[PDB]
């Protein structure tokens, strides 16, 4: 009940996400200093183009004081009657006092401290609530310091409302642990399969127009960057998902679109300038019933170069997983694509045509 | 007293099987002239509050049984202050005088954290009789009063640091390890100055505690926030409120 | 113990460079490079005997021996003008007194002493030559040593860095009352 | 008569003074504990009479101090709303305030070299040779040195503690002898602590005062391991030659 | 007797248990900085996985009311009406000496099966296992119950080699943007460390069975936790740093003396630039051989690998994969 995912995937001398500084993220494994992708990045990249083709638009965001006020001016009512309107329905959740919020900045809304996690249509139905409750509104927002007056049982159900990005991915807020869903997906970080040392480009912005007497750059500086040969993992607890979204047809829907984002997508960190943009050289998603398995301690042994590297992680991998499904014997099921047909990797299972058709057929035995 | 207790007597006569403990007096009175057990230490608008208790002491055993030194600024019982000293007349049970203390560390509405008893070592005494040479009966004795009083006073600089550093990094959790691993390994070193053997940072035959153990709160201080300083936010403000510990720091 | 022999080097490198060019030029296409890239086959001449007797000495060695030969002639023409600092010092010097960013100063020497021992040869050099572009007074005997002392833990030699350029920096505003 | 123990391991903490969540340990090891170990080697349930470890005597050589480190140790978080660790009236807490944090210390990465010496030593030792229980070192998961038991039968073990006992590695000036070790004996003594035993029973913990004098002692330089492989080889072969 | 277990496994960049600030617990071993597991952690994390198996192997394969056959059937309490409780002994899972009163305390009465509330004799399931008490120490929800223990020794995990913390820069996103952008959500700092970690676990048969029986309920019970033992994992940011694996190295051994630990082994910590599986193997092998030539023993050894490259002599018997490993130990342990 488990759908497990591997892919080999070799990115150009690019910067996915940096760091604090600019730097690439490292890992120092197996000794070696290794640039990495961070999970959260992946995550949501995969997200936005899940959300994207089913299109949930599942808002991560804090200023909800904000849209609802917007609704609420959208349906009626006046600036100030929807702000404080939307304080009110923010308001109303707490324990006392409502949630906590943050020092107001401009006479704009404030933003709320915690991050929220929910869909359009779920603002829209907050909105709804606060606008059944006009009157109340207006003469609370009469006093100094205004109280809930909104039924906390509706609002606080609508902030339970889901999402396939909310059923795969999982939510978290700390003042109302009752809307508290539980992520599905184990998403791993991105690590090389051999040491990349990274590697400062000088880099010159020139100014157009020409001075007096002489001619400098209009700003030198440099930014680090790295190529290398990534892998990636992740896991498809089908179990929970079925549990959080409730049918198993929305929850079939819910891992292929996952998994077809999963491989086709690619961060968007300094691509406008760089290109990065490709494709899993290997593909291999088992579904296993016991426990899900994942292949980093095969490249813990950093590999050396001056040749290529995706033959020998792909031969490396085949050789892991055949030793490793003789050593830990299990009635699971196996697939692979790929890329390149010199090898023939055996112990991956039975050779699919495209990644969608093995997405498909996985998908389908599970 | 605040409490009113009970007990329930078995027929045997030897044994409590039921208690009652509940509150005897129910309107507030502070008690007038301060008890002479305790430390007080005043804090702004003119209130005088007992010094509390710290686990974080005690990680060592009997540390503040060596107040008997000193002594120390402030820190000090009235019923030491009037029958420890020479202005009282005793004349040679003085001269074997050992202090104890029970300290029993606490929440002050209900939550408890640990006790513990603290009596001071009889081979601090040892050492200064021993050798039976005046100027090394007192320059021994030097050692210990200048280490001890050295080492509290790091001790709260650190305190203060961490605090700052803490409250000012978010702009707190810091003090409970860099206090507790500060006492913990900044106490060998005590024992290691006062048999003027070679301590870290400063080896025997200087005149007091050489500034050793400052060099001790600079390596508990600077690991406790290592990890956590390598953006230069943290890394500014963490070393702003680093370049105290530098402070006595009496050269060679 | 090596900072007699960076002594050495510093001295007959600072007053080569200013007294005879063939050198000078023979060291300067080797900054920021490995010890074995041939371009640098002619630096060994004047660099090679002063090495005493692990990589991380002599590339420091060889890597500040060419940061002394490509700095400007302003520099150079300043540097012969007739306890001690690290450069880190000499980077609060530069932003405090000659006006440059802090807040750049500031990520460029966290983003520096946060990277590995060839992290520091490859961004060090240009670093420095800014340094000498605004001709602030860097020594070269602690810039060396502390490269040496590089290679055995990344902890040793960036922590004092990073925590004796804040230290002179406040002192240097606390001292302009 | 005697044997040595070789306490040494990835951790230990031997308790004292702490009755609450915040749990603590002393820098070198208490006679309640490691007369603790002895009783599970031997099969003692709580609450039997534990007058036979009385006629006991413990000096203990410190190898290492070893560092000080606090375990936070959090017990029943992230369950249910329906199981924790029940209260006493059996009224279960609300789940946000269900889980009780302690933060229990321990000491890490020390090696002391004790010196058991009393009239049931032989057959404690042969207790340690097969337990009937798992012994440990302060505290449950706390796993001891395979070494434990250092020397089976040697007579005078103190003499053996104050020579040719293999010591790790530590600074040692050229051609320098007498090297300072600290041992523990039991007027001018260190400090009163809270270690004999009289009673294990948990419904009755029942302990008392014990004398402690640290003697710092003098030992010739050539006990002192190489840097790294070679300690641990050392005392391998002074392990050796026990059956001899 | 003791049923002693050591497995290398290598974990991921990731964060298992934190500490009370964020950083993984580590342990200062040999002199070097070591991440460490908890022993609780991947306790809790073993038996969670126990129960989910063991107390579910199974009401549809074994059952509990499944019995008479010893009590209510071969007894003649209504040979015939024997769901007379079964039925009535419903309104966690013993092993069977506990179950003769299980079908004990079940007969008498009247019965009322005619158309059933004396529970407070058969509650007592815990009191006298519920195995799951025996192998590890009482449940977490319960009163004491006489047997407080215990007996699976379980040891912390620390690596075979020093590994620092590292900061891993995060921030979260907001998706409703002003016209000021680039305003994220959270900046803030998540520290993650990876390397291979070094386990071990006592299971002390002797003095267990005793308080069970059925010694086959007893080598259930044992083999059920050495797969446990090795399968699972924690639960510690695992859906945001998957690092679930299995060990590279399992070596089951079954001493008739006394356990012991090959902790010491992994003293002097390894230098690397290279892996560590494959040196880690040899040296606990090398360890294994100088503690064998100086301790000898008459003791049962096995070992797991997942590498063919090196022969590991002191380890005992080269088995092929761990379920064979598990099954010829626990038989071979009696």
């Amino acid at each position: 009940t488990f759908v497990d995912i591997h892919a080999i995937q070799t990115l150009p001398y690019s910067n996915i996400n940096r760091d604090d500084l600019g730097s690439p993220k490292t890992v120092v494994y197996g000794g070696k200093e290794r640039t990495r992708v961070s999970s959260q990045s992946w995550k949501r990249a995969v997200r936005h183009e899940v959300e994207a083709r089913l299109g949930d638009k599942a808002v991560r965001t804090r200023r909800i004081i904000s849209e609802i006020a917007k609704r609420l001016r959208e349906r009626g009512w006046d600036a100030d009657l929807a702000d404080a309107g939307a304080r009110q329905v923010v308001l109303s959740v707490g324990k006392k006092s409502g949630i906590k919020l943050e020092k107001e900045k401009d006479s704009e809304a404030p933003a709320t401290s915690v991050l929220f996690y929910l869909p359009v249509p779920a603002i829209d139905e907050l909105a709804a609530i606060a606008d059944e409750h006009r009157d109340a509104v207006a003469k609370e927002a009469a006093k100094k310091t205004p109280k809930g007056i909104l039924p906390a049982d509706r609002i606080t159900e609508v902030l339970k409302s889901r999402n396939v990005s909310v059923n795969l991915f999982g939510r978290m807020l700390a003042e109302l642990p009752s809307t508290e869903v539980d992520g599905a997906v184990q998403f791993a970080h991105a690590f090389t399969v051999h040491g990349t040392t990274v590697e400062v480009d000088f880099f010159t912005a020139v100014d157009d127009i020409p001075k007096e007497n002489d001619h400098g750059s209009g700003h030198m500086n440099a930014g680090q960057f790295s190529a290398g040969t990534f892998y990636r993992y992740a896991n498809v607890n089908l179990d929970r998902l079925v549990e959080n979204t409730g049918d198993a047809q929305t929850a079939r829907t819910a891992v292929a679109e996952f998994l077809r984002a999963f491989l086709s997508t690619v961060p968007s960190g300094k691509q406008n300038a760089t290109a990065a943009m490709t494709l899993p050289d290997l593909v291999h998603i088992a579904v296993r019933f016991d426990r899900p398995i994942s292949f980093a301690p095969a490249f813990e042994t950093a590999l050396y170069g001056s040749d290529g590297y995706t033959l020998r992680a792909c031969q490396e991998l085949n050789n892991y997983a055949e030793r490793l499904r003789e050593v830990w014997p299990d009635d699971a099921i196996r697939g692979y694509a790929t890329v390149e047909n010199k090898t023939d990797l055996a112990a991956l299972g039975e050779r699919y045509d495209s990644y969608p058709a093995l997405i498909d057929a996985m998908v389908a035995a599970a | 007293f605040r409490h009113a207790v009970l007990l329930h007597p078995s027929p045997d006569g030897s044994h409590v099987v039921d208690a009652w403990v509940t509150w005897a007096w129910r309107e507030r009175n502070i008690s007038p002239e301060l008890d002479p057990y305790l430390i007080y230490q005043t804090s702004k608008e003119g209130r005088v509050y007992p010094r509390p208790a710290e686990a974080e002491r005690a990680i060592w055993r009997d540390l503040d049984a060596l107040l008997h030194y000193g002594e120390d600024g402030n820190y000090r019982p009235t019923i030491l202050d009037n029958c420890t000293p020479l202005a009282q007349v005793p004349q040679e049970v003085l001269d074997s005088l050992r202090l104890r203390a029970f300290g029993f560390d606490q929440d002050g509405q209900a939550r408890d954290k640990q006790w513990f008893t603290a009596t001071t070592p009889a081979v601090l005494r040892w050492l200064a009789d021993r050798e039976t040479d005046d100027n090394e009966n007192a320059r021994i004795v030097r050692r210990i009063t200048l280490a001890r009083k050295a080492a509290e006073a790091l001790g709260r600089r650190l305190e203060k640091a961490c605090k700052e550093a803490w409250k000012e990094s978010n702009s707190g959790p810091w003090v409970q390890h860099g206090m507790s691993r500060y006492w913990a390994k900044a106490e060998p070193v005590f024992w290691n100055i006062v048999y003027d053997r070679p301590a870290q940072g400063y080896t025997p035959g200087m005149a007091g505690p050489g500034n050793a153990f400052n060099l001790v709160a600079l390596a508990a201080y600077d690991e406790v926030t290592g990890p956590y300083c390598e953006r230069p936010r943290v890394a500014k403000v963490v070393e702003r409120h680093r370049s105290t510990l530098f402070s006595n720091w009496t050269p060679k | 113990y090596i900072l007699q022999h960076a002594d050495a080097l510093v001295k007959r490198v600072s007053k080569l460079i200013v007294n005879e060019p063939a050198a000078r030029a023979a060291l300067r296409r080797g900054v920021g490079l490995a010890p074995e890239d041939p371009r640098m086959l002619a630096a060994h001449r004047v660099v090679a005997p002063y090495v005493p007797v692990v990589h991380a000495v002599e590339r420091a060695f060889y890597a500040v021996a060419a940061i002394m030969a490509a700095q400007p002639r302003s520099a150079r023409d300043q540097e012969a003008e007739a306890r001690r600092p690290n450069l880190g010092v000499s980077l609060a010097q530069a932003v405090f007194d000659k006006g440059l960013n802090a807040d750049s100063t500031e990520q460029r020497l966290h983003l520096i002493a946060r990277q590995n021992l060839d992290g520091v040869h490859r961004h060090l050099p240009r670093l420095v030559l800014y340094l000498r572009s605004d001709q602030v007074h860097i020594d070269w005997g602690i810039l060396i040593r502390d490269l040496a002392r590089w290679g055995h833990t990344p902890r040793h030699v960036a922590r004092e860095w990073v925590q004796d350029y804040h230290r002179t920096l406040e002192t240097l505003t606390r001292q302009a009352e | 008569s005697g044997f040595l123990l070789r306490l040494a391991g990835p951790m230990q903490s031997w308790g004292e003074h702490s009755m609450f969540g915040e749990r603590d340990t002393l820098p070198y090891p208490s006679r309640s504990g490691l007369i603790g170990m002895f009783a599970a080697a031997q099969g003692v349930r709580r609450g039997d009479p534990l007058d036979r470890y009385k006629e006991l005597k413990f000096t203990v050589r410190v190898d290492r101090p070893g560092v000080r480190l606090v375990d936070f140790h959090t017990i029943g978080g992230g369950l249910p709303k329906e199981r924790t660790v029940p209260t006493a009236a059996g009224e279960r807490r609300d789940p946000k305030k269900a889980t009780i944090v302690t933060s229990r210390s321990y000491l890490a990465d020390a090696v002391f070299t004790v010196a058991v010496t009393g009239p049931e030593a032989d057959t404690i030792a042969d207790a340690l040779a097969a337990p009937y229980w798992q012994p440990y070192l302060g505290r449950r998961a706390f796993v001891p040195d395979p070494l434990l038991v250092l020397r089976r039968r040697v007579a005078d073990p103190v003499r053996e503690l104050v020579e040719a006992v293999p010591l790790p590695h530590r600074r040692v000036e050229e051609d320098a002898a007498t090297v300072l070790v600290d041992l523990i004996y039991e007027t001018r003594t260190l400090t009163v602590l809270n270690d004999v035993p009289l009673s294990f029973d948990s419904k009755s913990r029942r302990y008392s005062t014990r004398q402690i004098r640290v003697v710092p002692t003098e030992v010739p330089a050539t006990l002192v391991a190489g840097p790294g492989r070679d300690y641990q080889n050392k005392l391998f072969t002074y392990v050796k030659q026990c059956a001899e």
